[PDB]
């Protein structure tokens, strides 16, 4: 395939007023790992992280393109971006290049900038909003990150339990994959903190 | 507008009286007077033609009211009822202007 | 200087680049067209300058679509231009809709062409009045006449040119409705010889039941038969 | 995707199952397939999950621009013809087998839009794969000129018959009832599919993690 | 038609440009908003339109416009044109990021805007952009810096230059070029504006930083009532 | 400079081209008065043939936009057919683009809007003809509209258009404050009381629409002759 | 609407001009059991019919006038209803002690819907109310309350009339602390408005 | 076709000659008031036709931009209708890309952006319509005014059209920061009542409010209702 080129696997899940987005720090060709540090969780707002997976030139291409149109939007009308509106904007970024699309499925994780009501979203290749109140999953190893993290997620979780469950879901999900893994990264977005952390994984 | 700018100078005049080309609260009194020296048969209305306030002297009030009576001389009538009032007014009730739609 | 541009009105609403084009066909020769029940007969005055020009040096009875005609008045360059785009217009109708072009639609089409060409300072108006004319088997002898303003009217005996002040009177006194076109070909010379008040080497063409929806320069015999309306 | 819609004496009743399955795995278990266009026109959607979204945002936006240009309420014929002509000139590359219905000044009626641009005025329509699982229950128990309550029960039985024996099944049925005076866009009508339950708690507290490097960043002050 | 064109792109017989120096006289009718830099950051100091109550709230004013995290601009002259161009130049800033992943060192931006504004006075037959707007900014290359431009097209580093009416000569007898200590730059700003005053009829805005990232403050209300009582004599 | 040359603003407003284009619609003057019936929008206009050499059937104003909308225009007749052809174009374009046949109001909005972009851009003159146009939709009654050469459509009961507009609208205003499907004392009598000819049935063109039959119908000398001999009360 | 919410709906159409005695307290059966203009014009023309017979507009007007009643009756219908109904309370009454609290309930009631101008409307008609029933002591005081708001607002919009009325209150008893000052002050503010001959001739 | 040279240009004084003529054509327009209020606005205007002959339910001056934003003008007739056409189109571009009703401030950004290039760009004269904007946009209502130059300002009250100095001074006199619902309508009615040229007919005025549930025109039975409650 062409989605299985660089691997990559991001997810996001929420309990209480925190969310949790998580990627796998890995980049390379089908068999080769040319680096370990690779930015997949791109900050857009203060508390609104977009995370991308799939083909790496599309995740940097529409990551920087989305920082372009997003940054110019909050410059044209001064406020932090409402995250539903950013979901609409990546929905009209992946679309309108439908023919020969971008090979990425960006998830969007974060908080309303004034009521702090969390949500998480996922999109497909050509851009379809999947609003979700449970968890979203993107990348090559999709159904593991489903499957298992549908078997773990309980509702209404404080950041240390959500911390722990997205840690286990990422580690045991990407361990059961070839082209993903080798050290993962977890951003917890509270209503006052960004608990950014890495996780020592089965790095093999 | 061209009188002289030395005909006043507080000594030769010391005053100036504007005459207004009257409006709503006065126009009613002009119609009340000029109709008060005529024969009316109360089919007339007063404030209907005080309404449409548009650019009248008192002289053309005497023209539309005098013209109302003279247009009642057609049927050799000693009064005026409905049309000679409205009739003369519309005929020479300012024989119109030239609006100008869009702007306005 | 409210003149010299077709996109500028007068202070009483009269676009002077149109009425200056209208006198620009009033300083050119006549071309009369007479309708009757079997078709429309044209006749054009010619003002042959020198002996150097031969017969039909400038065509002024063009044809367009194998049945409608082009008695023109003004500038022959402009009249020839709208003649050939009338040819292209009936070409697009016959190619597009199959059915042979009814003349009312062609006169409205060329009419709005030369009218929509008088709304811009980036073009001049045309300087050529002209008239059409034909009949289909169920149309009637339709003819229309078009000014440089772009207005097109259906006529019976319209006449454009310099001496149209004279020419409209005889066509009005001629019996209009019920005669069978051959006589009026002959009678056209009487109008042309009256209105020419000074080589008058005239030229005629028609469409009729002797033609079945066509055009011919006369065939050539009435040129030595309607020439015998000298001394009137 | 199993979808459907039935006209009846007052109006129409649309309806869809709520599950979007990319590949052979459900990506999302609860999505609206009954899209707004207008306060009197709801469409539906099947085929490509994004193309229906974008074509009904475009015809929704362009249509209500049209309606507030006219001033009156927009008719449902012009939604049919804008979806037909705009969906045709992309030669069927957009896969959007959507149906749309509306109550308007002429009468309550619905159309179906195949992804190549072929439109059908019908009393009852079914797009998606679940068409086949929900057309037969419009052929034994459908009656013309029927009352609203058993039409709602009819469309719920149709979509519910697209749930139980199709692999483009849905979690739960939502259906809109568009009448002359009131619109009733109700999200889920019945939920015939519970989650079940789990057995046994799993996690410890501040354990079961291989933390390599923490990093804390405050936000407010 | 050639009778109708204003012929903006014509040299005078004296060699100058008629439609350009008419924009320079458009600045002197409406225009304020000096700018002072220090060893620390740079500030604009501005004036609103009039005393007319009837004005509810400006998020940013009609004067100070944000452009990046590390730049801002203020505007003189015709306010209808410059709004357009500042959104225009804002686009330029972001696309430099898209081309380079740098925060656009501000001289690149001023050069780009002055090239397109020069292009409107070069050809096209249109009127030039009647605004002598100016810029404040920071890059990692140079220090805190402000630039100033005009509808002609040229620009410069103009360390304390004001725009609009009543022309800056007092500042070129008062500015200490070595060190300035930005609180005293506020004091000099309210000195100059005190000669040419709460935030009903003033609009002062500073650019500073903390730990590397720049901070653009618009100097909310009560700070102006602090500095307006920071005088006795001046 | 060029205030009375180009469609631009003069001092004190008052761009001097649209009222120079209003004076263009009074050129010659063949004059329409439109009558509205709670169930029948009749059309009246006067039409004079010069010399009994014109074909009287071909000269008209009275155009047909579609099967439900008729129109009549009193401007300079060169600019008339360029305007009515675009109205036919936008009617058929509405029926192809938005389904149902176009209702009468936003047709006049749209030709008012292209007349606006005539009087907004330079290098084109605002063409001098105003479109009295009638028509019936399903929802409301019969309507009538007139876009001017400036683009200001109003929504009328009973205006008029051409030479003697003010006398006509004064007569209609004096003869509508009293309260008419027959329209026998209103439609023709506006013309015969304004300009005093008391017409034979040749020179008058009448175009009706009715709620019972919304197809636009141009009448002939038989039925307009009965309509004229009905003025014997 | 219940089964007997619209049962006698036509009775406030025929009995508007049937007889002056056939709907004395008979329309009250409509009032205290389509219905918003029939009910509002029932209070308006029932109250006008009882303000034609003379007394029962404020008696049965009190029987309809307790007001835990209206919030959303097309709010300007509450303006015209309360305005003209209180105009019938003021314009003519039977029992003299009544209308003091009938208009006071409209002052504290006009505090409730926050209608600022209706307050000073019924305060002008309320100082006019206290002068007619010879209160002479705190019509003074509410006249001092009225000028404080008028001063804040456009000068003497109606406080020419209120100032005229409190100027009528003193001369019943009092001296020069009004006599020339407040009356002439009302004249100074009385040459700057459209004056009807009622107010200007009453000031004469 | 076309000109591609600007007819709006700089005076030798240093100002735009066409734009001050556009503000003259606005100042000769029909008077219109607009009052920002603590929960919602009111934008009243005056529809005086030539005679009592026209359909007063046919043309509007209060008319929304598609969600909750109405806009009322003063000046040229159909140039307004072009600005409504462009404004509805810009609001629908914004709605199809960002999936929310447009913030009022951004709509005034884009309407002032489209009115600018008609002060430039090829033979077009500027519009000469200084329409004013309303809008509820989240939390607190907004109000603006796009001049035919292209500037815009937000406030608490304004007037425009004929004798607007009396409207600005009179609204400066009678305004309170909490003055919120139908009292604003009241003072709007007695701002148009100030001149009106006579008798204050309900068919000759129309108002529009933004009472936290979308901009909506007021039915003619509601204006006459408060005209009964004057």
């Amino acid at each position: 395939s062409i989605m299985s080129y660089n691997g990559g696997a991001v997810m996001a899940m929420k309990g209480k007023n925190c969310v949790a987005i998580a990627a796998d720090r890995r980049f390379g060709i089908q068999a080769q790992m040319v680096t370990t540090d690779f930015q997949k969780i791109f900050p857009m707002g203060d508390r609104l992280y977009i995370g991308l997976a799939g083909l790496a030139t599309d995740v940097q291409t529409v990551a920087q393109r989305l920082k372009f149109r997003l940054n110019l939007y909050e410059l044209k009308e001064g406020r932090q971006i409402k995250p539903y509106t950013l979901m609409s904007m990546v929905a009209n970024l992946l679309y309108e290049k439908r023919f020969g699309p971008y090979y990425t499925e960006p998830v969007i994780a974060g908080l309303d900038p004034k009521t702090f009501k969390p949500f998480i979203c996922s999109l497909d290749l050509i851009g379809c909003p999947m609003v979700t109140d449970d968890f979203v999953v993107s990348g090559t190893c999709a159904e593991q990150m489903y499957g298992m993290c549908e078997s773990l997620w309980e509702p209404n979780m404080d950041p240390d339990h959500l911390f722990e469950t997205i840690s286990q879901a990422m580690l045991n999900a990407v361990d059961r994959d070839a082209v993903s893994g080798m050290g993962v990264i977890v951003h917890i977005i509270e209503k006052d903190k960004i608990t950014t952390r890495t996780l020592k994984a089965r790095m093999d | 507008d061209t009188l002289d700018p030395a005909l006043l100078r507080p000594g030769r005049l010391d005053r100036k009286i504007e005459f207004p080309l009257p409006d709503r609260r006065q126009k009613r009194l002009i119609f009340s007077t000029i109709t008060s020296k005529m024969n009316l048969s109360e089919e007339v209305d007063l404030e209907d033609y005080v309404a449409r306030p548009d650019k009248i002297s008192g002289a053309d009030i005497n023209s539309i009211c005098q013209e109302s009576g003279m247009l009642a001389v057609r049927e050799n009538r000693y009064i005026v009822l409905a049309k000679d009032f409205e009739k003369a007014y519309k005929t020479v009730i300012k024989k119109d202007e030239q609006e100008h739609e869009f702007y306005k | 200087g409210y003149d010299l541009s077709a996109s500028t009105f007068s202070p009483d609403g009269r676009v002077f680049q149109v009425e200056y084009a209208m006198k620009a066909v009033e300083n050119s020769s006549t071309a009369i067209g007479i309708r009757c029940k079997d078709g429309v007969v044209f006749g054009v005055e010619k003002l042959v300058l020198s002996k150097l020009y031969e017969e039909g040096s400038n065509k002024r009875l063009f044809n367009v679509d194998r049945h409608v005609g082009m008695a023109v008045a003004g500038l022959l360059a402009d009249a020839r231009s709208l003649a050939d785009i009338a040819r292209e217009e009936a070409s697009n109708f016959r190619s597009n809709f199959g059915y042979n072009i009814p003349l009312k639609h062609l006169a409205d089409r060329v009419a709005m062409y030369v009218h929509a060409y008088t709304l811009y300072s980036a073009v001049r108006p045309f300087g050529c009045s002209f008239m059409l004319g034909s009949y289909s088997v169920n149309d009637g002898a339709q003819l229309y006449m078009i000014d440089p303003s772009g207005v097109s009217y259906g006529y019976w005996g319209c006449a454009i040119g310099k001496a149209r002040q004279a020419a409209k009177t005889e066509i009005e006194k001629l019996q209009m409705k019920e005669m069978t076109c051959r006589d009026i070909v002959k009678e056209v010379a009487k109008i042309i010889y009256i209105v020419h008040d000074e080589a008058f080497e005239l030229e005629l063409s028609w469409v009729g039941e002797l033609t079945n929806g066509r055009h011919e320069i006369v065939p050539k015999d009435i040129r030595e038969e309607a020439e015998k309306y000298a001394k009137e | 995707t199993t979808i459907a819609g039935v006209v009846y004496k007052d109006g129409i009743v649309l309806g869809a199952d709520t599950r979007a399955t990319e590949g052979m795995v459900v990506a999302d278990k609860n999505c609206s397939k009954i899209h707004f266009i207008s306060p009197n026109i709801y469409c539906c959607g099947a085929g490509t999950a994004a193309d229906t979204d974008m074509t009904t945002q475009l015809i929704s936006s362009n249509l209500e621009l049209h309606s507030l240009s006219t001033g009156r309420l927009p008719r449902v014929v012009t939604a049919n013809r804008m979806l037909k002509q705009m969906l045709f000139r992309y030669q069927g590359y957009i896969g959007a087998a959507l149906v749309l219905g509306g109550v308007d000044v002429t009468g309550p009626h619905l159309y179906s839009i195949y992804p190549h641009g072929s439109t059908d005025k019908l009393p009852y329509v079914t797009m998606g794969s679940g068409s086949l699982a929900a057309m037969a229950v419009f052929e034994d128990k459908f009656r013309p000129d029927m009352e609203e309550e058993e039409a709602k029960n009819l469309v719920s039985e149709a979509i519910a018959a697209g749930i139980f024996n199709d692999l483009g099944s849905g979690s739960n049925i939502d259906l809109c009832v568009i009448s002359k005076n009131k619109l009733d866009f109700l999200r889920p009508y019945t939920v015939p599919n519970k989650k079940g339950t789990r057995l046994g708690r799993y996690r410890c507290e501040k354990g079961t993690t291989a933390v390599l490097t923490e990093k804390i960043t405050p936000l407010e002050i | 038609s050639r009778r109708y064109d204003s012929r903006t792109t014509i040299f005078s017989p004296e060699g100058r440009l008629y439609q350009v120096e008419y924009a320079m006289e458009a600045i002197g009718h409406a225009g304020t908003c000096l700018g002072i830099l220090a060893n620390d950051g740079v500030l604009l100091a501005a004036e609103r339109r009039n005393i007319h109550k009837l004005l509810d709230e400006v998020f940013f004013s009609e004067k100070i416009y944000k452009l990046n995290e590390d730049m801002a601009c203020s505007v003189a002259g015709i306010t209808s044109d410059a709004n357009v161009l500042t959104n225009e130049l804002r686009l330029i800033a972001q696309r430099y990021l898209l081309q380079y992943q740098e925060p656009i060192p501000c001289e690149q931006l001023v050069t780009a805007l002055c090239d397109i504004k020069q292009a409107y006075t070069q050809f096209g037959g249109k009127r030039p952009f009647g605004v002598s707007l100016l810029y404040i900014g920071w890059d990692k290359h140079y220090g805190f810096q402000l630039y100033q431009s005009d509808p002609s097209g040229n620009y410069g580093g103009w360390k304390a230059t004001c725009i609009g009416n009543n022309s800056v000569s007092m500042l070129k007898q008062d500015y200490k070029e070595g060190e300035m200590t930005l609180k005293s730059a506020l004091a000099l700003a309210i000195k100059v504006l005190n000669k040419t005053l709460s935030a009903e009829k003033v609009e002062i805005a500073t650019l500073t930083r903390e730990n590397g990232k720049t901070v653009i403050r618009v100097l909310k209300q009560k700070e102006v009532e602090q500095l307006i009582k920071k005088h006795e004599e001046e | 400079g060029f205030d009375r040359h180009i469609t631009i603003f003069s001092p004190e407003g008052r761009l001097y081209q649209v009222e120079y284009a209003f004076k263009a619609i009074n050129q010659g003057g063949l004059t329409s008065v439109a009558v509205r019936g709670k169930d029948c929008a009749v059309i009246v206009t006067q039409k004079k043939v010069p010399d009994k050499l014109l074909d009287s059937s071909t000269v008209t104003h009275l155009f047909k936009i579609t099967e439900n909308i008729g129109c009549v225009m009193t401007g300079m007749t060169a600019d008339s057919r360029s305007q009515v052809q675009r109205a036919r174009y936008e009617a058929a374009n509405w029926k192809y683009k938005y389904g149902y046949e176009i209702p009468v109001d936003m047709l006049c909005k749209r030709i008012a809007d292209i007349s606006q972009v005539y009087t907004q851009n330079a290098e084109m003159r605002p063409l001098g003809c105003c479109m009295i146009l009638i028509g019936i939709d399903e929802e409301q009654g019969p309507q009538v509209y007139k876009c001017d050469p400036a683009g200001y459509y109003c929504g009328f009961k009973a205006t008029a258009a051409g030479v003697k507009q003010t006398e006509s609208t004064s007569f209609l205003e004096k003869k509508v404050k009293k309260k008419f499907e027959q329209t026998v004392e209103t439609a023709i009598t506006c013309l015969s009381t304004v300009l005093s000819i008391d017409f034979k049935p040749s020179e008058i063109e009448v175009g009706v629409v009715t709620v019972e039959n919304p197809k636009f119908r141009i009448l002939t000398e038989a039925e307009i002759d009965a309509h004229l001999v009905a003025l014997a009360e | 609407m219940a089964a007997a919410a619209v049962v006698e709906f036509q009775r406030a159409q025929s009995l508007l001009s049937t007889d002056r005695e056939a709907s004395i307290d008979i329309l009250h059966s409509i009032v205290k059991r389509e219905a918003v203009q029939v009910k509002e014009q029932s209070i308006l023309e029932l109250g006008s019919l009882l303000a034609k017979t003379g007394q029962a507009a404020e008696l049965g007007g009190l029987l309809k006038y307790v007001r835990p009643f209206l919030n959303s009756i097309s709010k300007a219908k509450a303006a015209r209803l309360v305005r003209s109904l209180l105009d019938l309370f003021l314009d003519m009454e039977a029992a003299t002690g009544q209308e003091v609290e009938l208009c006071l309930e409209c002052i504290e009631w006009a505090k409730s819907e926050k209608r600022t101008f209706l307050r000073q409307a019924l305060e002008a008609r309320l100082v006019s109310l206290y002068f007619d029933t010879k209160r002479y002591q705190e019509a003074l005081h509410l006249g001092s309350q009225l000028l404080r708001e008028l001063k804040k607002m456009d000068d003497k919009a109606l406080l020419v009339e209120v100032q005229l009325l409190e100027s009528k209150t003193y001369h019943a008893l009092s001296n020069l602390p009004k006599a020339r000052a407040a009356l002439t002050s009302a004249r100074t503010t009385a040459n700057a408005i459209y004056c009807p001959p009622k107010l200007q001739a009453t000031l004469d | 076709r076309g000109y591609s040279f600007s007819l709006t240009t700089f005076s030798p004084s240093g100002k735009l000659v066409q734009i001050e003529y556009a503000l003259a054509a606005v100042a000769g327009g029909a008077p219109s008031v607009g009052i920002k209020a603590a929960n919602g606005v009111v934008l009243a205007t005056e529809k005086k036709q030539k005679s009592i002959l026209y359909d007063e339910r046919s043309v509007h001056k209060v008319e929304p931009i598609t969600k909750h934003i109405g806009l009322v003008y003063s000046g040229m007739g159909p140039d307004y209708r072009v600005l409504v056409h462009r404004a509805r189109k810009l609001a629908q571009q914004y709605y199809l890309v960002y999936q929310e009703p447009i913030p009022t401030a951004q709509l005034v950004q884009r309407v002032a952006s489209v009115m600018q290039e008609y002060t430039q760009s090829g033979g077009v004269r500027p519009f000469g319509v200084s329409l004013l904007i309303c809008g509820w946009n989240e939390g607190r209502p907004y109000l603006f005014q796009s001049d035919p130059s292209g500037a815009y300002f937000a406030w608490k009250a304004t007037a425009m059209g004929k004798n607007y100095v009396n409207g600005k001074t009179f609204l400066e006199k009678r305004y309170n920061e909490d003055l919120e619902l139908e009292d604003a309508i009241h003072t709007a009615i007695l701002t148009l009542k100030e001149s009106f040229e006579g008798q204050m007919t309900e068919d000759n005025i129309e108002v529009g409010i933004c009472n936290e549930a979308g901009f909506r025109r007021l039915t003619p039975t509601e204006v006459k209702d408060y005209l009964a409650a004057i």
